[PDB]
């Protein structure tokens, strides 16, 4: 039927965030751990469905779609419901950005400290260069849904940029770097964040 | 004035020739302008950083490459420069990534390391090779993995341009191909752009 099979790997960022999306979308989806010596016979798959066993991998009879943000657009089209994205082409390109600007610093990073050959000094580097940019970070992708939330109150999406950095903290949390800062509510507002009912589910 | 957007771009530059091959696209009255004919003080006014191709209308300018062109078929919709089957726009989005990242850099790697003719003599022979085995892989369609024309043209479109002003041509001997190229050069959007 609605044979949609995501290939996935245990602790990878990437995969326990299109894993809450389809959550949100109620898409009814395999999901596939490859880290798990059962599925041995999708990993085999999987070597001849992507030019490097890519996780994680959308695969459907028709398409075998793997990238963060091809993967989050292809979602978009097959369940529209609820909407991912804003509405207003501008405020939309401007997420789009960000969304490259947070994986090229957090996400992908965050995958080279999962490789077990970094150089002890390679990482500390990695890590603290994270923990620069992060808060500045949060501050922007909460106006910038201040904004789409206000531009349209009838509209009623939700800010993908923000399901993925509640993801950048619980990483943050658990490759146990500290997230650096005193302001109040902004720690209120992190805590709320992880405590979303579908973050849990996917957890 | 009445420019609702205008275009500033480079020379000899793909990320500006796709983006002016999509407007064309969408009968928009845009300004278009060059730089190297600029002020080096109002080319700091437009975009702080030296990228290059740069949309900008009365109250937001943008020029973020991988973002652009997805922004101005959204902007202006009709005519829709995606899919509209799912399946087909979804790998179409596929394709974008991969032609922008894995073969858009051997554009600027014969350019870079041009000034040598040498290693220009084996990546020619390379772009051969790996445009000989796909030039079979694909036929029977009219534009690029669709009945229609896709952003995916416009990226392609713009490539082969810049490639063949490197000296890379495109011959009788790649086939469905050639003629693939020959009806992209034939498009109105393609022509004003190349000239």
């Amino acid at each position: 039927s609605n044979a949609m099979l995501l290939y996935t790997k245990k602790d990878d960022i990437y995969s326990d965030i299109v894993r809450m999306i389809l959550l949100i979308k109620g898409a009814n989806a395999k999901i596939v751990d490859v880290s798990k010596e059962e599925n041995s016979k999708h990993l085999e798959e999987l070597n001849i469905i992507t030019p490097n066993g890519n996780i994680p991998t959308l695969s459907t009879d028709d398409f075998a779609v793997y990238r963060l943000s091809v993967i989050i657009e292809a979602i978009e089209d097959l369940y529209p419901f609820p909407p991912m994205f804003p509405v207003f082409p501008k405020q939309r390109a401007n997420a789009r950005i960000l969304l490259e600007y947070v994986n090229k610093t957090f996400l992908q990073n965050i995958i080279k400290l999962q490789s077990p050959d970094l150089d002890e000094k390679q990482a500390n580097e990695i890590k603290m260069l994270m923990q620069r940019d992060i808060i500045s970070t949060y501050k922007k992708i909460v106006s910038e849904r201040e904004v789409n939330a206000e531009s349209n109150p009838d509209a009623q999406n939700i800010n993908v940029l923000t399901l993925i950095i509640t993801f950048v903290f619980y990483y943050f949390i658990k490759l146990k770097i500290s997230i650096p800062t005193k302001d109040k509510n902004i720690i209120k507002e992190i805590k709320e964040l992880l405590s979303e009912p579908n973050f849990i589910k996917t957890i | 004035s009445n420019a609702m957007v205008t275009l500033y771009t480079t020379k000899y530059c793909p990320y500006s020739l796709r983006a002016r091959i999509a407007l064309a696209e969408k009968k928009m009255s845009t300004d278009i302008v060059e730089a190297g004919d600029l002020e080096p003080a109002m080319i700091k006014k437009i975009t702080p950083n030296g990228v290059f191709p740069v949309l900008m209308e009365k109250d937001y300018s943008i020029n973020n490459r991988k973002a652009l062109l997805i922004y101005i078929d959204e902007r202006f919709p009709a005519p829709s420069l995606l899919p509209n089957v799912v399946n087909e726009r979804i790998k179409i989005r596929l394709s974008l990534d991969k032609i922008d990242n894995e073969w858009y850099p051997v554009l600027d790697q014969i350019r870079k390391h041009r000034s040598d003719q040498k290693m220009l003599e084996s990546m020619f022979k390379d772009l051969k090779e790996s445009l000989l085995a796909m030039e079979k892989a694909f036929t029977g369609s009219e534009f690029f993995i669709s009945s229609g024309f896709t952003l995916a043209d416009c990226y392609i479109a713009a490539l082969i341009i810049c490639l063949e002003a490197e000296g890379f041509i495109i011959d009788d001997e790649y086939g469905a191909i050639y003629e693939y190229k020959k009806r992209l050069f034939a498009r109105d959007s393609v022509k004003k752009a190349n000239i």
